[PDB]
């Protein structure tokens, strides 16, 4: 259970990293 | 203690995710 | 095609928002037991 | 250039989707949901 939750946390790091990238790309496209 | 701490971490990351989802939604409409 | 891609972005975002809601729902049940 | 940038956005949201699918499956298995 602890080990699985640790992997959940680690994979969510990637989810947020990818989303940050998306936001940043849209900001430069719209000129923000 | 560890499960509770990890659940808290999950919930903090989800909070950040929700905000980012909101931002993508706002930004893409402006395109 | 820009409009097509904006629609695709929106559909993906909706899918991803549901999955985040699923993570929130499920993690509370691990926490619970 | 809007097209290339939006294509890149779609690809990255697909990665997001992949990762979230993995996380959701992992938590269902933890709670015994199928
Ligand atoms: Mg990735």
């Amino acid at each position: 259970k602890v080990k699985q939750l640790e992997d959940v946390v680690e994979e969510l790091l990637s989810v947020n990293y990818h989303l940050e990238n998306v936001v940043a790309r849209l900001k430069k496209l719209v000129g923000e | 203690m560890k499960v509770k701490q990890l659940v808290d971490k999950v919930e903090e990351l989800l909070s950040k995710n929700y905000h980012l989802v909101n931002e993508v939604a706002r930004l893409v409409k402006l395109v």
